[PDB]
């Protein structure tokens, strides 16, 4: 009632996307760093018994269409979902090696009405990418 | 008997709206760097949001960039934690 | 330290 069930047969899956080299019109440098993140969640959610399935330097219509696939399975043994994108960003975007893509693109797969199976499921997306430009220069404590 | 389409859903945001992430080439990024160190060191007890919260701290108190150009020099981070869930989560399973 |  106050927290989620978690005992389904799976924890559930964790797709884990590491884009490190993007085309020289995006303006982005390579991620260096980014593979040590990869596998650090590799190993991180594999303790925590996820199915981990890392895809590498995913182009932003193989994004979509990964994530179409992957809101298309049944779920219905798993107890949550995980989706974790490493890369460049601007605000509400991510990007594919080759450009933008709406974040909100991305996550509609899983709502509540378009994946039954995660209905009732938390669903987490965790977001390393940037969100724009502006820094935060801190203030002394 | 009816749910919007919009809850359980959970973006833990590597940095807050209109900001940069930062990264290290050799250790990683400061946000996931910390994720998982949380994950480690208390997914085995505490609630998701609290393990985010400890991450928070994390990433605001003992980070910060180091550059030659002054521009990207001494800056700081903190993630956003953005919650649409309706229950608390553990990634672990009293039977 | 880079940016994303």
């Amino acid at each position: 009632d106050n927290s989620y069930k978690m005992d389904y047969p799976e924890m559930g899956l964790c797709i884990i996307i590491n884009n490190k080299n993007f085309h020289k019109s995006t303006g982005m440098t390579s991620r260096s760093g980014t593979d040590v993140d990869a596998a650090n969640l590799r190993e991180t959610f594999r303790n925590l018994k996820y199915e981990v399935r890392n895809k590498n330097d995913l182009t932003r219509e193989e994004i979509v269409e990964l994530m179409r696939d992957v809101s298309k399975e049944d779920h219905s043994k798993r107890s949550s979902f995980v989706c974790v994108l490493l890369s460049h960003g601007e605000e509400g975007i991510i990007f594919g090696t080759n450009g933008p893509v709406d974040l909100k693109k991305i996550t509609n797969f899983f709502r509540g009405d378009r994946c039954r199976s995660l209905t009732g499921k938390p669903k987490l997306f965790i977001i390393q990418a940037c969100r724009g430009t502006e820094d935060d220069c801190g203030i002394e404590t | 008997h009816k749910i919007p389409v919009e809850a359980d859903f959970l973006y833990a945001y590597s940095t807050a709206p209109g900001y940069y992430s930062w990264r290290n080439s050799k250790d990683g990024s400061w946000f996931i760097q910390s994720l998982c160190a949380m994950l480690k060191q208390y997914a085995d007890k505490l609630e998701f949001m609290h393990i985010l919260t400890r991450v928070n701290r994390k990433v605001a108190t003992e980070f910060e960039s180091f550059s030659f150009d002054a521009t990207f020099h001494a800056k700081k981070q903190i993630p956003c934690i953005v919650s649409m869930l309706t229950k608390e989560l553990y990634f672990y399973h009293h039977h | 330290d880079e940016v994303x």
